[PDB]
């Protein structure tokens, strides 16, 4: 069993920096898997933001490479998202999901809902 | 990127029917395609991985088919619990791309 | 440690020469860097390694008895030089090493029947 729980603010004013933390329990990030962040727009499909691996390696979607930073806290078993210069297009439901290197998303968090509003 | 075109966008079906959801990859991805079940207001749950293998705990009525560029998810006997939204997904080439989604209506 | 599923045909006949080729497909968690594939002979209630190969990138699989290359989930295997004594249950064992973690898959067996002219 592996559990993931999203956490973050309800709303974010535009041009702020988005911050969510995915608290993973029952498995350690450093052992082995690739840990991903996923958002789902209202009325559209699922968008893959990027991952951070056990190795500290990062890969982000070329759409969102410059605006995204994914970092981890090894002691707390967390890996976090940082999305800057947000717009109304970033209003979405944000999921954190486990993965093997370019593989199926083995486990998902409950997903958190964030609204870009003024 | 690699585009995964999902058809139908949304369909209506009664319990007991056999429903097929298609997902056409713009480029060849082989057997590196998965299917996920997102229930209304719920978390996505993985159903099919490696294009033909059911995730641990998936009922036998779920079957994954497809080779090359065309992929199909099949429900042998539809049940009330299966009303959800289903997504396809590649894992052959980063960045990872999903399908647009297919929604199930009870007719 | 962690496990994955390996599928392979149950019964395969040889040719007159001794050609026994089959497909060994594994339910991969994802796309892997290092994959070690191994063929095992359960002929006499005993295990004997036959093939042994490993590749540390995409589909660059290059094996003595065994001629075969890998295509994603499916490894295309061929076994030469089969006598009637070579008849037995051949298990295709797939080990994906890197990236971590370790996934192991054991096939149920491919019973190869070989006769001689």
């Amino acid at each position: 069993q592996v559990q993931l729980q999203e956490s973050g603010p309800g709303l974010v004013k535009p041009s702020q920096t988005l911050s969510l933390t995915c608290t993973v329990s029952a498995y350690s990030i450093t052992s082995g898997y690739y840990w991903n962040w996923i958002r789902q727009h209202p009325g559209k499909g699922l968008e893959w933001i990027g991952y951070i691996g056990y190795d500290g390696s990062n890969n982000y979607n070329p759409s969102l490479k410059s605006r995204v930073t994914i970092s981890r806290d090894t002691s707390k078993n967390q890996f976090s998202l940082k999305l800057s210069s947000v717009t109304a297009a970033d209003t979405a439901v944000y999921y954190c999901a486990r993965d093997y290197y370019s593989g199926y998303f083995d486990s998902w968090g409950q997903g958190t809902t964030l609204t870009v509003s003024s | 990127d690699i585009q995964m075109t999902q058809s139908p966008s949304s369909l209506s079906a009664s319990v007991g029917d056999r429903v097929t959801i298609t997902c056409r990859a713009s480029q060849n991805v082989g057997t590196y395609v998965a299917w996920y079940q997102q229930k209304p207001g719920k978390v996505p749950k993985p159903l099919i991985y490696s294009t033909s293998y059911r995730y641990s705990g998936v009922p036998s009525r779920f079957s994954g088919s497809g080779s090359g560029t065309d992929f199909t998810l099949t429900i042998s006997s539809l049940q009330p619990e299966d009303v959800a939204t289903y997504f396809c997904h590649q894992y052959d080439t980063y960045p990872l791309t999903f399908g647009a989604g297919t929604k199930l209506e009870l007719k | 440690c962690k496990a994955m599923h390996v599928a392979q045909p149950a019964v395969v006949l040889a040719s007159s020469r001794g050609i026994a080729s089959f497909v060994c497909e594994y339910a991969s968690p994802g796309k892997a860097t290092e994959v070690r594939v191994t063929v095992l002979r359960q002929a006499d209630s005993q295990v004997t390694e036959v093939c042994a190969a490993t590749y540390m990138m995409g589909n660059e699989l290059t094996f003595s008895i065994c001629t075969g290359t890998s295509s994603g989930n499916q490894v295309n295997l061929t076994i030469q030089g089969l006598r009637a004594m070579d008849t037995g249950l051949y298990i295709c064992k797939v080990e994906l090493m890197y990236p971590p973690p370790y996934y192991l898959g054991i096939g149920n067996g491919t019973q190869i029947y070989v006769i001689d002219p």
